């Protein structure tokens, strides 16, 4: 008649909110008895001290699904691993609500981790929609992260597939160098134009000012980037009339928990319609064996259609990500990020507003100076 | 042999004037260099990996260092898997050199 | 340094042992300070792998850490990494789920493993199938993540060899239940090879429907990876007699002799670390960022002669793989041994175990001989470049012996052409049979030597 | 060409012993000699005859 | 006329053996007799082997 859930969260402001959405996950389910039990636990500055404080408390409390989110670290990594992975011992879904690194896709290193907001691999299932709309079929992929970026790489080549096309030039380099230029000045041989970009902001920063110091900013040079290349002091060297994106409910964190949490309640309630409720034991205390039916309570949580909350219309993949999220496409209208565009689900809708490119008019750049 | 000698050098005869007369019709200039070793280019395995590797003048077009290849280019089934040709312009044979 | 083993395991190998193992071992010491704890546990969860792990920290400093395992749990394994990444401590897995295999490490992680990739053991697993001219092949692999490096990987080994695979399109599975349109890609496969990539739980669901589509036939043959073969014990009655499978747990090398060439890596890069480099402790003070690590160092390593070496990925050079079958007694025998990076193999005499389950009677594999003639049987080694009997010569055995001292030799397999080769060729066009091709080792055509031909 | 057709291979097996990396060097050694065939292209061998 | 093997059919309903015996057709043209019945699981089941 219990149920356990555990909360590992940044701020006390927003536990009164998450223990509000505890409570209403019950209000409107009827009359049945069970109940749902909340523990939060906050930052600490020490990473192995978080996992000890997140494994006594929550497998001896018996969890069944962890949310966890923290965003204001000042630590660069942005690591919520080792909660995952102790509660991923015992094969206990942790559902990131903040994070997006594409480290948690491959679920051969995180075995029972979800995740609601979308990693920015899937950006790149924007960028070859682009190339449907502008009539861009010859692209210029330049990575500098090679941790994530070996993945969105696959992701373009798995969506130039079906095109049977490729890019005419793909590199990557060291996260962190310094001297870039040697890459820009091969890349500016090529005859295509139209450049994509997937970096982090200190390299950012780097390629912004060796794009700026070559001169490779002015026509023709269309950029597209993402969410990491616009923030920080990269959005300060950012070259003019920049195409990039923004996360539709993704920096408001509270609205976005209590969608999770209404997709946490209805999963519990189409979970005890079957049998066989078991419980992940005190595993901390000499319980080697794990819990039994993970894998299946997983994929109870996998196809799992919703369709109220804040964000709504939210349905896992089959990796378990955000399907059909919304991006604003965002413009850098002399050093403002001025919205020109919106995408859906399937297709890119363009609004009212002008789309001034990095070069000269407001044309379409057809950047395929042919030698 | 040469470890490293590239002289500026005169080029002439039959594929540099069909060659001319390709820039004389289609508008282009171009630069001509040569191959940095004696061979047209076959497939071979390099040494570990499990890859193989194409040399010569398509291991200098692959590699983006050329981008278009005027010389006595032998077609066969193996190139035109991975490069596209042309129709030709002249045709041979095989056949033995005696005294 | 201060060097710690911890085991965890359940079948009860006792610790002084490994104090035995440190006695005569490193007699030319190169270190100045060689120092080795051995503990034992019978417990495996994270909280005695963070406590004890920060007690051995506290505990003099400790710089090196072995894990072992007996189990089946690969998110140890996982932890482990982590652990390595924020204590800034090289640590090595040994064995049981200790040693499976994870895919993407840190660049602070220091944690190393015994065990071979799904790419290397998917190379160990073409190099079967080329050695036996297995070229019409398929592929079948459900959603178990993974897949998708793994096809890619078996599109790109294809690409780049000599061999010509005919491959059939990669037939995937929606769920592990029996679906309408998997049941449909199934019904497609004419070929005889399977790869199958799956899980230990999906293998049986995947097997029935193969007796229930008639997949497990006499000529079709079945290869799998390591994680769907785990323990030697729990083989369920669902798997044809005649699976090959391919995993590195020898019978031969134990836990300690393992162990003892894992002590050894680590007292030899710290000790050519210390030609490098004067302070080699550099440990983290208590749980509640230095520059000269090993990680960057220990590329290769030659320990008591074997080479043991790494990669940037974090992998073995040389992991010790054992291609296994499934026998009619249900049982898995040490068939193949890999070599020094080639593979080797025991039965170039390839049996049939043409019966997978019961009763699977036919009569369509015959045994051939044959002798070397000058216009007929040409009989040449096979082109070393390709490793391929290009397609006039067909493969062949002889039982070259090696000495006459004893009788022993090896099935050495080779390639024939001539005349009857054609002919042979053309009737198994025609008939439409499995043939065996073998040279004869009694000698001549044939005389009744007092009443024996 | 030599390495793909079935019945060609045994010439190669001669060949790998033998072959060149210029067309000059071998006709220098054919006409002294040295060499005693030359199989090539018919054009730049008719050109030079 | 270029003739294949004389492909029986025991039952429909074994799915393993029968199926082996129409996994040897590949030839274009097929002549089929069978009764009413069982023309429907015959063809059913060629639907799914294309
Ligand atoms: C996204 O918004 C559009 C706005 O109309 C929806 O409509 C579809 O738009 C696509 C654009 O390629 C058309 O191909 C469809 O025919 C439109 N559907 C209809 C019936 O109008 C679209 O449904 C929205 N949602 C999705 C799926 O992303
Ligand atoms: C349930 O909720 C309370 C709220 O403070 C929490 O402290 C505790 O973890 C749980 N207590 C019970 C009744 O188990
Ligand atoms: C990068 O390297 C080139 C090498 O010539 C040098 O000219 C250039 O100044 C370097 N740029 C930076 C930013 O280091
Ligand atoms: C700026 O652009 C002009 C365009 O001609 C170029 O000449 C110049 O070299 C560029 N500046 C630098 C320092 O690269
Ligand atoms: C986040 O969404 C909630 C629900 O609509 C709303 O109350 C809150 O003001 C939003 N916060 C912002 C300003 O992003
Ligand atoms: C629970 O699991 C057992 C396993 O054998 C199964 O027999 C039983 O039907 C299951 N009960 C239900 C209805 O979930
Ligand atoms: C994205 O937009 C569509 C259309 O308004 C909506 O159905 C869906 O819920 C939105 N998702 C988010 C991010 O809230
Ligand atoms: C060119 O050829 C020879 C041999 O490779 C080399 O030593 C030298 O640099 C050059 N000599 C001539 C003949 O120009
Ligand atoms: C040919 O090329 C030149 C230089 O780019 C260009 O200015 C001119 O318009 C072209 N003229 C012809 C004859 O096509
Ligand atoms: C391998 O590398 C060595 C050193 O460069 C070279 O001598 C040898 O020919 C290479 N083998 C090939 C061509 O794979
Ligand atoms: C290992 O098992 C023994 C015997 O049951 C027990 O005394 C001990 O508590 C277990 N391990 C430890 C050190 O806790
Ligand atoms: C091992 O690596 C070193 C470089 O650190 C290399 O010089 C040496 O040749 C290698 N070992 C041997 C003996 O081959
Ligand atoms: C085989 O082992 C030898 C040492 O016996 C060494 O050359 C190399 O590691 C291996 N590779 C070769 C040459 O096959
Ligand atoms: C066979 O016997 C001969 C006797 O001289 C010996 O030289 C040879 O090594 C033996 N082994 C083989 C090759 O069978
Ligand atoms: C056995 O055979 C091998 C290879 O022919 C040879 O090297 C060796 O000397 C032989 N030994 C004897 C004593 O026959």
């Amino acid at each position: 008649k219990i149920v356990n859930i555990g909360a590992v969260l940044s701020t006390r402001k927003h536990e009164q909110m998450f223990r509000e959405a505890v409570n209403q996950a019950n209000k409107r389910h009827g009359s049945w008895k069970i109940q749902l039990n909340a523990t939060s636990v906050t930052h600490k500055p020490n990473a192995i001290q978080m996992a000890l404080s997140v494994c006594e408390d929550l497998i001896s409390s018996q969890v069944y699904a962890i949310l966890v989110s923290h965003p204001p670290t000042p630590n660069d990594h942005f690591t919520p691993t080792p909660v995952s992975y102790t509660a991923g011992f015992y094969r206990i879904p942790v559902l990131g609500l903040t994070t997006r690194m594409s480290i948690y896709s491959d679920k051969s290193i995180h075995l029972s981790f979800l995740r609601t907001v979308p990693p920015y691999s899937h950006q790149s299932s924007v960028w070859f929609e682009m190339m449907r709309v502008y009539n861009w079929n010859h692209i210029i992929l330049l990575v500098s992260d090679d941790h994530e970026g070996r993945a969105a790489q696959k992701r373009l080549e798995t969506l130039l597939e079906e095109r049977e096309s490729k890019a005419e030039k793909v590199l990557q380099f060291d996260p962190g160098t310094k001297n870039v230029t040697a890459l820009l000045m091969e890349a500016r041989e090529l005859e295509a134009r139209v450049i994509i970009l997937s970096a982090s902001e200190d390299d950012a920063a780097t390629v912004y000012r060796a794009a700026a110091m070559l001169n490779m900013t002015g026509s023709g040079y269309v950029w597209l980037v993402g969410e990491r290349e616009i923030s920080g002091n990269a959005l300060r060297y950012a070259p003019d009339g920049i195409i990039g994106l923004q996360l539709i409910n993704g920096k408001n964190e509270s609205a976005h928990i209590s969608d999770a949490v209404g997709v946490v309640a209805q999963a519990v309630h189409e979970l005890l319609e079957k049998e066989n409720i078991t419980d992940p034991p005190r595993g901390c205390v000499g319980n080697t064996n794990i819990w039994k039916t993970g894998p299946l309570f997983k994929r109870v949580l996998m196809s799992s259609k919703y369709a109220d909350g804040v964000t709504g219309r939210v349905e896992f993949n089959e990796d378990g990500d955000r399907k059909f999220a919304n991006y604003s496409i965002m413009n850098l209208q002399n050093r403002k990020l001025v919205q020109v565009g919106i995408y859906n689900g399937t297709h890119v809708i363009p609004n009212d507003r002008k789309i001034i490119w990095p070069g000269g008019e407001t044309e379409k750049p057809r950047g395929y100076q042919m030698s | 042999g040469s470890p490293r000698h590239t002289v500026p050098q005169c080029c002439y005869g039959f594929c540099i004037d069909l060659l001319i007369k390709l820039a004389r019709t289609m508008n282009f200039t171009y630069e001509v260099h040569l191959v940095a070793d004696g061979k047209f280019g076959t497939q071979e395995r390099v040494n570990n990996s499990n890859k193989k590797e194409w040399n010569g003048m398509m291991g200098e077009l692959l590699s983006g260092q050329a981008d278009m290849i005027v010389a006595p280019l032998t077609i066969n089934n193996e190139r035109a898997q991975y490069i596209e040709f042309s129709k030709p312009f002249k045709y041979q044979g095989l056949t033995i050199l005696v005294k | 340094l201060n060097i710690a083993v911890l085991l965890g395991h359940s079948h009860d190998v006792t610790e002084r042992e490994l104090r035995n193992l440190w006695g005569p071992e490193q007699a030319t010491g190169l270190p100045l300070d060689v120092n080795v704890v051995a503990l034992l546990m019978n417990r495996t969860d994270p909280k005695s792998l963070i406590t004890h792990v920060c007690d051995l920290m506290s505990g003099a400093r400790i710089h090196g850490l072995v894990f072992g395992d007996d189990t089946d749990q690969e998110a140890v394994a996982q932890m482990l990494d982590f652990i390595s990444s924020q204590t800034f401590i090289p640590i090595l897995g040994i064995a049981g789920g200790a040693s499976m295999i994870m895919a993407d490490k840190d660049p602070t992680s220091t944690f190393f493993q015994f065990g071979a990739s799904i790419q290397q053991q998917a190379t160990v697993m073409l190099k079967i199938m080329q050695d036996y001219d297995w070229h019409v092949f398929s592929l079948v692999t459900t959603i178990f993540p993974g897949y998708r490096d793994f096809i890619s990987f078996i599109k790109t080994t294809v690409d780049n060899s000599f061999v010509g695979w005919d491959m059939q399109n990669v037939i995937t599975l929606d769920t592990s239940f029996e679906d309408a349109k998997t049941q449909v890609q199934l019904k497609k496969i004419h070929s005889s090879v399977i790869l199958l990539y799956c899980s230990k739980d999906e293998a049986v669901l995947i097997l029935s429907e193969a007796r229930s589509l008639g997949l497990t036939g006499y000529d079709f043959f079945w290869i799998v990876p390591s994680l769907v073969s785990g323990n030697t014990e729990l083989i369920p009655k669902e798997f044809p007699s005649g699976l090959i499978s391919v995993s590195y747990d020898d019978w031969d090398y134990s836990l300690e002799a393992r162990v003892r060439d894992g002590l050894g890596i680590l007292t030899t890069a710290a000790s050519s670390m210390l030609e490098k480099f004067s302070y080699i402790p550099e440990a983290k003070a208590s749980c509640y960022t230095p520059l000269h690590t090993l990680h960057q160092f220990m590329v290769n390593v030659t320990w008591d002669g074997k080479d043991l070496s790494f990669t940037e990925e974090g992998y073995q050079v040389h992991p010790r793989l054992v291609v296994i079958v499934l026998n009619k007694d249900r049982e898995w025998e040490k068939v193949g041994k890999w070599e020094n990076q080639t593979l080797s193999l025991r039965h170039a005499v390839w049996p049939r175990y043409k019966s997978f389950s019961d009763c699977e009677p036919d009569d369509n594999h015959l045994s051939i001989v044959t002798l070397e003639e000058a216009p007929f049987v040409i009989v040449e080694d096979i082109d070393p470049l390709t490793e391929t009997c290009v397609r006039n010569t067909v493969p062949c055995r002889k039982f070259v012996k090696i000495n006459n001292s004893t009788n022993e030799g090896m099935n050495v397999k080779k390639c024939c052409k001539g005349f009857c080769i054609d002919i042979l060729k053309k009737l198994s066009r025609t008939v439409k049979f499995t043939y065996d091709l073998y040279l004869v080792t009694n000698g001549k055509h044939g005389k009744k030597v007092n009443n024996v031909w | 060409y030599f390495r793909r057709q079935v019945e060609l291979s045994t010439m190669y097996r001669h060949m790998e012993k033998h072959n060149y990396e210029s067309a000059a060097e071998a006709i220098q050694a054919v006409r002294d000699n040295k060499l005693h065939a030359f199989i090539w292209d018919s054009a730049v061998l008719e050109f030079e005859a």
